[PDB]
């Protein structure tokens, strides 16, 4: 409180942390007290230093329960805390325990941008099981889809509607303009810092997005058509498609004599379920056929 | 079975070869006894050697001896079998006998099998019960063991070890030439297995910087 | 060994530091050159001071930092390849050193 | 295993200065956070022995943070390895950890190590090589060959 | 099939709800399939009646049990498991 | 369109489709994505690619097709099966 503090002023209360712990038996002390060096260290500007006192912080569990709503509302301190050095799938976590402050509150606006930073934060996070599921996670909120912009994202979210990316950029820049509310804009996209690579993260997920349904549908395809149907460039393809092959979970091919390219399966190697799949498949649906059209035979000549 | 059976499965005792310091007297002549033979048996043949029965080592308690063996064990070929000397006897005077026929059939049961016994103890077990105090029943358990050591088959392919440092309970025929050769005795320290093993005790540990170790060489 | 950092603590060694000169400045560059894996570095002052470069006879650990590096390279130069390749696929994507750097993957 | 009581507060007698501390440290601090000995790499605190008089470091005065941490405090009173079938010794070895491993920071814990009806002899006739074999099989499946997920093991007596 | 088929469906029912009668043969000659199995259902129409319970089929299919042929198959002797190859497919292919 | 034809090409796409030259890709991806039909497109020459699909009649009350496809049918497999019964007359023996 002398000078507002400083990294030496915090090179005290880290050595005051460690001893200050286990004598005496304390619950809450401790943690209306313990985001006071998290919010030094985080302005020591470091951030592992903030991960080493993260690796202090994590090591105190039992810390739901604490009686009418204390350590609910420390949540929003504890997402201060973990708001800038946490990855994208911290995020999800991070993003979740967000709700529990305005969960009892009811809130039109602290609880309306716990619905925009719920909701502003699915694609953030990678290609995973848990996008898979938390796409119908944040399916089940009352007053998020009367936001369009939530259509807007769970219409990304199945094939992606093979759009163009500037549109989308039209509907999710109207968002920093939108409403008093504009911190999860902030966090995603009204940042000159991490959020930027969120802008560039969702340049990512477009040209992987195009990479992850058209892996499927693709049989032969010329390679400049490609690149500009990726809502991006010709020869910047090359790092565009370089990223996508350090991806190296897409087995693919590229022809670049004469531009058909292709990504399929490892060149027929196999030929067996071309004959068991007409065969068997159809042709034992076609002896089912016998089975079930003389059932047939019997359903129309019930009549007959 | 054995101790479970057969280097009990998953059980790599991770200690590795390279973790041993700079052992060029142990490491190369326990290769050449037991991981040797196993895989340039046609050397043995050419020149015409009867490869060596079983390696004797001791010396002080904490130079390597379970740490090697162990680590043989970790980076073994054949069908290792880990047997401490007395984890199993069952006041069976002689049960060392049906050690040996674990031994015999199992190794010819299995592929040749490397059996190493560790804490050299199954010749006095704890129900010694004869007429004076156990000098015929550790000297016919000594005596027997002899009587199992001397017709394996020379071909009956079983590495055979023993590490303890007390050659008292243990019969000085056991001694000559023939059955339990290879003299090994470990050094205390040294000279530069310090750094040796200064080295590579520090592979895990962060090691701040220039905290450095020379000094304790 | 592939150690390179501990290259570096112990030329910052004290009788290092006591007997310090040139074969050491060959040793600190070689050392950086394969702290970061840059083979143009490690070829480059490898050439600058070839009259200190004899007194190691075994190139071919040098050499073979160079091949056994060149492996992993042509590795994810060879899965690189079905995304979007160029010139030739098969004799300039080794980085551009000048065109023929090659009669080594193809030697391989 | 588990006829084991506990104690109706941490102070159950007294004088619990190094005790509530250094238990702590030997219990319960790796078993929050494995990855500070990861820095270095090694198993939890091997264990202490309670020593000292026969009844303030014994038996009492053992079970002070135990009654606070609750995780897997079971007995050995070490009578029970020394058998009828001598060798369901190490079984019952076997026994001790495969049912321990399951609440999963264990407590290892054996009051009265040397434990059978009576008084004991010296290095001459049978008071021997039981307690050295079947310690060290314990010692075997406690650490050294077998071990597994931050298991704290311990010893205390005065009387063996 | 008949039109008291639907009223001993009726009766049927009530006693176990998924029940399933038999269409039978008394000399099958057939390909063939034994005995017929069914599946009775209200999907009633495109019509607007009241409630119609026509006869869904249920694919019918054979099983087995120890010790059930022990004089039947000793009886026939014409019994020719492994010759698949020459006639066992060739039925098949015919059938 | 009396199949055999199915990789074919794009201008009957962009005419009966009312759309245009360009637009056939939207078209067959989002076509694909709806799901009445699961081939693979030949991307390269704008070559269609097709699976199972679903009917509207065929010759007026299906005549021709029933005819010329399934007795057709019906006589090749059934008399070539006859075939297979004549160079197999007696290898039941």
């Amino acid at each position: 409180k002398e000078q507002n503090g400083d990294v030496k002023e915090a090179a005290s209360i880290l050595q005051e942390l460690q001893v200050e712990t286990y004598g005496s038996m304390e619950k809450k002390e401790r943690v209306e007290f313990i985001l006071e060096q998290m919010r030094l260290c985080l302005a020591v500007k470091d951030y592992i230093r903030t991960q080493i006192i993260s690796k202090k912080i994590n090591t105190k569990f039992f810390q739901e329960e604490n009686t009418e709503k204390l350590k609910l509302k420390y949540y929003n301190l504890m997402i201060q805390l973990d708001q800038h050095e946490g990855s994208y799938l911290s995020i999800c976590k991070h993003y979740r325990a967000i709700y529990d402050t305005p969960c009892i509150q009811a809130e039109s606006e602290k609880w309306q941008q716990a619905l925009k930073s719920v909701v502003l934060y699915v694609i953030l996070a990678p290609f995973d099981n848990e996008q898979s599921d938390l796409v119908h996670r944040i399916s089940g909120d009352k007053k998020l889809e009367e936001i369009p912009k939530y259509k807007d994202l769970l219409k990304l979210f199945t094939t992606m509607e093979l759009m163009r990316w500037s549109t989308l950029v039209e509907d999710y820049g109207m968002e920093l303009r939108k409403g008093s509310l504009e911190s999860p804009a902030t966090d995603v996209f009204g940042s000159t810092e991490e959020g930027e690579k969120r802008w560039k993260d969702l340049k990512n997920r477009v040209v992987e997005h195009n990479i992850r349904i058209m892996a499927k549908y693709y049989t032969r395809i010329t390679m400049k058509r490609m690149a500009q149907l990726l809502d991006l460039s010709v020869d910047e393809s090359e790092a565009f498609l370089s990223n996508l092959v350090v991806n190296k979970t897409i087995f693919a091919k590229v022809d670049r004599l004469a531009g058909i390219i292709n990504f399929q399966r490892p060149k027929d190697p196999n030929n067996l379920l071309n004959d068991w799949s007409q065969k068997l498949n159809s042709l034992m649906s076609l002896v089912n056929k016998t089975t079930h059209l003389i059932a047939k035979e019997e359903m129309i000549h019930n009549l007959q | 079975d054995s101790s479970i059976m057969m280097l009990t499965s998953d059980q790599k005792p991770d200690v590795m070869y390279a973790d041993i310091g700079g052992m060029d007297i142990q490491k190369q002549e326990v290769r050449e006894a037991v991981e040797l033979p196993l895989t340039h048996f046609e050397l043995y043949k050419q020149i015409g050697i009867d490869p060596p029965r079983g390696v004797l080592m001791y010396g002080p308690p904490g130079c390597g001896k379970t740490m090697l063996a162990k680590a043989v064990a970790h980076h073994t070929t054949a069908a290792f079998i880990r047997v401490v000397g007395s984890e199993f006897v069952q006041k069976y005077l002689g049960e060392g006998p049906r050690m040996v026929r674990d031994v015999f059939r199992l190794a010819k049961e299995n592929a040749p099998a490397i059996i190493f016994i560790d804490e050299i103890d199954a010749i006095a077990t704890k129900r010694f019960d004869a007429q004076t105090g156990a000098d015929r029943e550790v000297q016919r358990i000594l005596l027997e063991l002899l009587n199992q050591m001397d017709g394996f088959d020379q071909n009956v392919n079983v590495k055979v070890i023993m590490a303890t440092n007390r050659a008292d309970t243990l019969d000085p025929a056991l001694l000559r030439p023939g059955r339990l050769d290879r003299k090994i005795e470990f050094p205390l320290p040294d000279r530069r297995q310090k750094r040796l093993i200064f080295s590579t005790i520090t592979s895990k540990m962060n090691l701040s910087e220039e905290v450095d170790l020379e000094d304790y060489v | 060994l592939n150690t390179p950092e501990d290259v570096q603590a112990l030329v910052s060694g004290k009788l290092a530091l006591r007997y310090a000169g040139r074969q050491t400045e060959a040793l600190k560059c070689v050392a950086q050159a394969s702290k970061n894996r840059s083979l143009a570095d490690f070829e480059k002052a490898l050439t600058d001071y070839r009259a200190e470069l004899r007194d190691d006879p075994i190139i071919s650990t040098h050499l073979a930092k160079l091949y056994d590096n060149l492996l992993e390279q042509n590795l994810i130069r060879v899965i690189e390849p079905f995304s979007r390749v160029q010139i030739e696929h098969i004799s300039s994507l080794i980085k551009l050193s000048k065109a023929d750097v090659e009669r080594k993957l193809s030697q391989m | 295993s588990h006829e084991d009581p506990g104690n109706v507060s941490y102070s159950e007698i007294g004088g619990l200065s190094e005790q509530i501390r250094e238990l702590r440290e030997v219990i319960e601090l790796p078993l929050t956070n494995p990855e500070l000995f990861q820095r270095v790499g090694i198993i939890p605190p091997k264990g202490c022995l309670l020593y000292g008089p026969p009844g303030t470091g014994k038996t009492l005065l053992a079970r002070a943070v135990a009654s606070q941490l609750d995780c897997n405090f079971l007995k050995v009173v070490s009578s029970s390895i020394v058998d009828k079938y001598i060798g369901e010794s190490a079984r019952l070895i076997r026994e001790m950890f495969n049912y321990a491993r399951d609440h999963q920071p264990c407590i290892i814990f054996m009051d009265e190590i040397d434990a059978i009806g009576g008084r004991r002899f010296s290095e001459g006739t049978s008071a021997d090589r039981e307690i050295q074999r079947t310690l060290m099989e314990l010692l075997n499946q406690m650490d050294g060959f077998d071990t597994l997920h931050r298991v704290k093991m311990i010893m205390a007596t005065n009387r063996p | 099939l008949h039109k008291n088929d639907i009223a001993i469906n009726e009766l049927m029912k009530r006693y176990c709800p998924n029940s399933v009668l038999v269409i039978i043969d008394v000399k099958p000659k057939d390909l063939g399939l034994p005995t017929e199995a069914y599946i009775s259902v209200e999907e009633v129409h495109d019509d607007g009646t009241p409630t119609s319970k026509t006869f869904e089929h249920v694919t019918s299919e054979i099983g087995a049990e120890e010790a059930e042929e022990v004089g039947v198959e000793h009886l026939l002797r014409d019994i020719k498991d492994t010759t698949v190859g020459t006639l066992s497919q060739r039925i098949t292919n015919q059938v | 369109r009396p199949a055999n034809h199915r990789q074919l090409t794009f201008e009957e796409i962009a005419k009966s489709a009312k759309i245009t030259v360009n637009e056939v890709e939207l078209l067959v991806m989002k076509a694909l994505s709806v799901g009445l039909v699961k081939g693979s497109i030949d991307e390269v020459d704008k070559r269609v690619h097709m699976t199972w699909v679903q009917p509207r009649v065929l010759d007026l009350q299906q005549i021709k097709g029933m005819k010329d496809r399934l007795e057709f049918w019906c006589t090749d497999v059934k008399s070539m099966e006859m075939l297979v019964e004549h160079q197999a007359h007696d290898i039941l023996t």
